[PDB]
């Protein structure tokens, strides 16, 4: 190679820089995969858990993180960087309500998160937070939205989302899935959010190995599903 | 200077000198008439003289593909710009960073 | 090697970063100024005159800085705009303090102390900019000065700096005038000098620039003269060239 | 060896302008012709 | 003003579509003081338009080449460069329509003494290309190869050869 | 050994890291700016990776004031920094002078911002060049900055991938004056010159400067121009 | 008051295509005069002046700070300054000393740099701008100047009758004031030229 040894955050003669694009493979040491789907008035997060020990608890494992009453998120990547990322998200959501007097849009929150990650690329002397964040929320006169924020400081909004280890396989499914014209009537959404992940990993859980966050324009509160109603939808797509 | 006593440079030639070398190599060539060799050497700001031959070969090469023996002043006007060749420095950002 | 910051000294012993900066001025444009009684002038070279540009400023090398001084520029554009914004702000600070214009030398020493100070404190890049000075005062009249990346300066009667500005000084000494220093004698000398440096034939008026500074009834006007009147100055030089070979 | 080259070259310059005695000018032209081939690199203006 | 101008162009479209030439040939003589009423550089296209509607009726060889030589003599008497070059390019195309032997080439010689000398570039690509037809029409194969290649190197510096590309192809 | 830092020179020439940052501009999306007789046309190239990405989320043509627009070619996340910088800096003129800032005046100041990240010694320069447009005092303006800090004024130019083809195109393709509409027809034709796929209303994104202010086009407006576009 | 420490009077008046401005000449401490040639009208470019009145410290101080900001403005831009732009510039300079304020009240008069359009405005001691169409006044003898200008002003006036109106306004109002006088200077400017006259006033 030309071989700058990429020790700090400077350029290469090819034109790119390697330390930030080493953080994209820093997500993959979580050993995890997450999916968000926006089809209609509802939006669904789905993510598996991995409990390796019986001494380890169950309630303190969940990656679903409630940011505000109407905005929830899911975190991938390594664990310790993910929770500190959430603390800035909870903090700056409350400064919006204080400064501006109304509830923050889900679109504006990813601009604030990505700009914090941008400074760590532009200015040196802080490790750039190897974790990824996926949001959901309801916006009036806009419907529901799904956003992803990258460690580079990139964000975009899009319908079907994969993160973790198996992006390219799961996104290959959803292109084949979301090319037709469906109406996604809240059990159409949850079923595909399972069955996009239910071509990929070849697992078979009894219904206690995932988490599902949901939001809906009938109750815009963020909502983590019950183990019983997870079992309901797991045999409702499923005859 | 105990060993080598004369150290002699060789600059690229002048317009009169580019005129003269052109006269040397076009001697055996077969010029038409009405042709100005002075303006041809005016078209070379900083030639070597090993490429004044290259003009004389390519002008004769243009007549060869026609199965012809003639020449024009315009044939040299094409051959000078053929021999002279630049980098054509792109994007102007390098060139104007550095004013 | 001794490739580090501006600190340190080499053994034997000199300063390589200053030498790399001062040598790199030879890759810049070309600027010069001449002797004159009752006036002073500057001349410069348009680089990169590709046809998809606008020239919305019509004044690029020249920066009228106070009211009766201007300057050329040569070097990195990034460092060039920093100094010109600084140097105009020096002169108004003096004028606020005394209500009298800055007398054309201690302006220069004020900048050269700033340009010096990045060579001693680390870790800063020295300014890779050299530039000239023209001006009039109460104490000496018309003047010329020569800035350096080191922070050194000097007062000249005719000088040049830039791309091929090592042989242009030889023509200045070959055509040195003294006593006779009129502007028309000085303008006619300037177009001949740029003809030697620039290898572009016939010397298009879109490739040069001429700015003058005269003294009229207590005003000290500054003229950046337009492309229409460069034409009578070029063809006059073209006329004098064809007439000069009639003796042969 | 620089001095001996100057002494030979100044003698050659007198033969060029057809002489035997050697003026001051032959030593001036010998000094310019012989010496300027190596002298490269000095910080003029930087010191004083 | 314009309602009298378009009424003549209303009659001018009638003389073209319905197929009559003697009253149309009078109209080509009628519009000659009418020319100096609009833009000078865009008056030539209106003359080009009325000439194309004049020629594309029928092979009536009694008046076509004669009225074209008349307007050239007006361009001798009025001296507009772009208008006379518009008339010369059509005339040498008309010379090729009957395959005139020398004067088609002699007209192409006398115009290209100036076209490579003047400032325009786009018209030169066509008249170099039209000579490559007539040197091939005289069955001079190496010269037509030579004139075509000189048209190739000229053709690479124009805003649009939008239809002239396929003509060259 | 000189290609790793910024505060020192090379023994012969210039700064290495600024030249490497300009290589990042060449690897960006293509973009075209054309200054017409009455307006300025900006145009860029917006292809998403998959079908999944929404096109109405992130924009390229971006207003700064009501008469000042701005595009780029480089890295998108660094673009959002100096946009928000140029917004807040445009208001500071207006709080002082009570007058909309002229387009020559921002580019004095925005380049001085991009200046400051080329200093010592633990920051990186930007990897974004810009194209700035505006119609101030009748005559329009079209400027271009760079990560070094220089700034210019083009009749027409292009940046991004395959720009040298677009330079040679627009070198053949410019005249002194066309209208604002014919500038749009020739700005889509040069974006089509280097493109891969069917150019639709969502693959491109176009904004213009009238003398009546800055506005970016809706997809319906951009469809109808691209419909019957030569 | 502090405004009544040195006195002063500045008047501007709008004409047809021209504009006039006038001031007194007396400098003095509270009751004792010192000199009769104190400048209170300062040129800010061509066809655009400014007048200052109030505490004579802040008269000379603000006129130097404003000249400091003007020359930096006219070098970053090749154009000259517009009259609205100067009014926004002065009101910024006064409001920065919001709680330590300069004791002066400026009056700006001038023409448009491109067209011929006249312009007059005046400001408070903290920077509230106020544009009018007939006249503005400032100084200690304000109420005397309102009584003259409300009666003598006409809408469309040549530079002859504009000169005679502002002369009769300034001579009669200042002679009723105690701490203002000792001569009156008048600038009348227009598109073609600038006329400066000094009037024959009571020196008592």
């Amino acid at each position: 190679s030309a071989g700058f040894d990429r020790h700090i955050t400077i350029f290469s003669p090819e034109g790119r820089l390697y330390q930030v694009e080493y953080a994209f493979k820093a997500i993959n040491q979580g050993g995890l995969t997450s999916v968000a789907v926006r089809g209609k008035d509802c939006a669904v997060i789905v993510t598996q858990k991995k409990v390796p020990d019986k001494l380890l608890d169950s309630s303190t494992v969940t990656h679903l993180f409630k940011i505000t009453e109407n905005i929830g998120c899911v975190m991938t990547g390594m664990t310790a960087d993910s929770r500190s990322q959430v603390q800035r998200a909870r903090y700056e959501a409350a400064n919006w309500k204080y400064k501006y007097g109304y509830e923050i849009p889900v679109d504006m929150l990813c601009k604030r998160i990505a700009d914090i990650s941008q400074v760590y690329t532009q200015n040196a002397e802080m490790r750039p937070l190897g974790c990824c964040m996926i949001l959901i929320g309801i916006d009036e006169e806009q419907g529901p939205q799904v956003y992803k924020c990258d460690p580079a400081g990139y964000y975009c909004g899009f319908k079907a989302t994969a993160a973790g280890v198996k992006q390219t396989e799961s996104t290959s499914f959803l292109e084949k899935k979301v090319k037709k014209k469906f109406d996604w009537t809240f059990e159409q959404t949850v079923e595909t959010a399972i069955t996009c992940l239910s071509t990929v990993l070849s697992i078979d859980f009894k219904p206690s190995e995932i988490e599902v966050g949901v939001v809906t324009v009938e109750n815009p509160k963020f909502r983590i599903l019950t183990e019983a109603e997870i079992d309901a939808h797991l045999v409702a797509l499923a005859e | 200077p105990g060993r080598i006593d004369r150290k002699i440079e060789f600059p690229p030639p002048n317009e009169e000198a580019r005129l003269d070398i052109l006269k040397i190599h076009s001697r055996k060539m077969n010029l038409t008439r009405g042709i100005n060799l002075r303006k041809i050497a005016e078209l070379m700001p900083g030639a070597s003289g090993a490429e004044v031959k290259g003009v004389c070969t390519e002008a004769g090469m243009y007549a060869l593909r026609e199965r012809r023996v003639h020449v024009t002043q315009e044939d040299f006007e094409m051959a000078v710009a053929k021999v002279m060749q630049k980098d054509s420095e792109k994007n102007m950002s390098i060139k104007k960073l550095w004013k | 090697r001794y490739d580090s910051r501006t600190t340190i000294f080499s053994p034997e012993g000199r300063l390589y970063q200053v030498e790399y900066a001062m040598e790199a001025i030879g890759h810049a444009g070309t600027c010069l100024g001449i002797l004159a009684n009752d006036g002073v002038l500057l001349a410069a070279e348009r680089r990169n005159i590709h046809k998809l540009l606008d020239e919305v400023f019509f004044s690029e090398k020249i920066y009228k800085l106070n009211e009766d001084m201007a300057c050329s520029v040569a070097g990195i554009t990034s460092d060039a705009n920093v100094l010109t914004n600084e140097l105009r702000l020096i002169a108004q600070r003096y004028l606020l303090q005394y209500q009298e214009p800055i007398p054309c030398e201690q302006l220069v020493t004020a900048l050269c102390d700033i340009k010096q100070a990045y060579t001693q404190f680390g870790g800063k890049r020295p300014f890779g900019v050299s530039l000239l000075y023209i001006g009039w005062d109460k104490h000496y009249g018309f003047q010329l000065y020569q800035s350096d990346p080191s922070g050194n300066y000097g007062g000249w009667k005719a000088t040049c700096i830039g791309n091929n500005s090592a042989a242009a000084v030889s023509m200045l000494k070959q055509d040195y005038k003294e006593g006779e220093m009129t502007l028309k004698s000085a303008l006619a000398l300037a177009i001949k000098v740029l003809n030697k440096t620039m290898d572009v034939s016939k010397l298009s008026a879109e490739k040069v620039e001429i700015a003058t500074l005269t003294r009229e009834n207590g005003k000290t006007v500054i003229r950046v003269l337009k492309q229409k009147e460069v034409e009578q100055l070029i063809k006059k030089h073209e006329e004098e060239e064809a007439k000069a070979e009639r003796e042969k | 060896a620089d001095i001996k080259a100057i002494c030979t070259e100044a003698g050659l310059m007198a033969l060029r302008e057809r002489r035997m005695k050697v003026t001051n000018e032959d030593f001036k032209k010998s000094k310019e012709n012989v010496l300027y081939k190596k002298q490269e690199g000095t910080p003029e203006g930087l010191y004083l | 003003v314009q309602v009298k101008e378009q009424s003549i162009l209303e009659l001018g479209s009638l003389l073209a579509k319905t197929g009559q030439a003697a009253e149309l040939g009078g109209l080509l003589k009628y519009v000659r003081p009418f020319l100096n009423s609009i833009s000078k550089a865009k008056a030539a296209r209106l003359v080009r338009s009325l000439l194309d509607l004049f020629l594309d009726m029928e092979a009536a060889t009694g008046q076509e080449v004669e009225l074209c030589l008349e307007c050239i003599e007006w361009a001798k008497s009025e001296k507009r460069t772009f208008l006379r070059q518009a008339l010369e390019a059509r005339l040498v195309s008309l010379y090729f329509d009957t395959k005139r032997y020398q004067e088609a080439l002699h007209l192409g010689s006398q115009l290209l003494r100036e076209l490579k000398k003047m400032d325009d570039k786009a018209l030169l690509v066509e008249v170099q290309l039209l000579e490559s037809k007539t040197y091939h029409a005289l069955s001079n194969l190496p010269k037509a190869r030579a004139a075509l290649t000189s048209a190739r190197t000229t053709a690479n510096a124009i805003y649009c050869p939008p239809k002239l590309q396929a003509t060259l192809d | 050994g000189y290609s790793f830092s910024l505060t020192t020179f090379s023994p012969s020439g210039k700064l290495v890291q600024i030249e490497y940052a300009l290589a990042a501009v060449a690897g960006g999306a293509p973009s075209v700016g054309i200054k017409a007789a009455n307006g300025v046309v900006l145009a860029t190239e917006k292809k998403q990776k998959s079908i999944l990405y929404d096109e109405r989320s992130v924009h390229k043509v971006e207003p700064i004031t009501k008469h000042i627009g701005l595009v780029y070619s480089g890295m998108g996340p660094d673009y959002r920094v100096l946009v928000h910088r140029a917004r807040k800096l445009a208001q500071q003129y207006y709080l002082v002078y009570q007058e909309p800032i002229p387009t020559a005046q921002l580019v004095q100041r925005v380049a001085s911002v991009m200046q400051e990240y080329t200093q010592s010694g633990g920051v990186r320069p930007f990897g974004v060049s810009l194209l700035i447009c505006g119609w101030n005092e009748g005559r329009p303006y079209l400027f271009q900055s760079d990560p070094s800090g220089a700034y210019f004024a083009w009749k027409a130019t292009a940046m991004g991938k395959n720009y040298v083809n677009g330079k040679t195109f627009l070198e053949k393709r410019y005249n002194e004056d066309l209208e604002l509409e014919d500038a749009i027809h020739t700005a889509i034709l040069t974006l089509k010159e280097s493109f891969e796929g069917q150019m639709t209303e969502d693959n491109i994104e176009v904004g213009i400067c009238n003398e009546a202010g800055f506005r970016r086009l809706t997809p319906t407006e951009v469809k109808d121009y691209l419909a019957a576009i030569a | 008051s502090i405004m009544s420490y040195n006195g002063g009077a500045v008047m501007a008046m709008k004409g047809k295509n021209c504009v006039a401005i006038a001031a007194d000449r007396r400098f003095g401490i509270q009751a004792q005069m010192v000199t009769t040639d104190f400048q209170k009208i300062f040129p800010m470019g061509d066809r655009l002046y400014i007048g200052l009145a109030g505490l004579a410290t802040d008269v000379q101080t603000v006129a130097q700070r404003l000249k400091f900001r003007l020359n930096l403005y006219e070098l970053k831009e090749g154009r000259q300054i517009k009259p609205y732009t100067l009014m926004s510039m002065v009101a910024n300079l006064l409001y920065e000393k919001r709680f330590g304020p300069y004791y002066t009240e400026p009056v700006i008069a001038g023409l448009d740099p491109k067209t011929f359009k006249p312009f007059i405005c005046s400001l408070d001691l903290i920077g509230c701008p106020m544009v009018t169409d007939d006249f503005v006044v400032s100084g200690t003898c304000a109420e005397q100047m309102y009584g003259m200008c409300e009666s003598l002003w006409e809408p469309n006036m040549d530079p002859d009758h504009l000169f005679e109106t502002i002369s009769q306004a300034m001579l009669n109002a200042v002679d009723r004031d105690a701490v203002s006088g000792m001569g009156v200077i008048v600038h009348i400017i227009e598109k073609d030229k600038i006329t400066t006259r000094t009037l024959k006033a009571r020196m008592d």
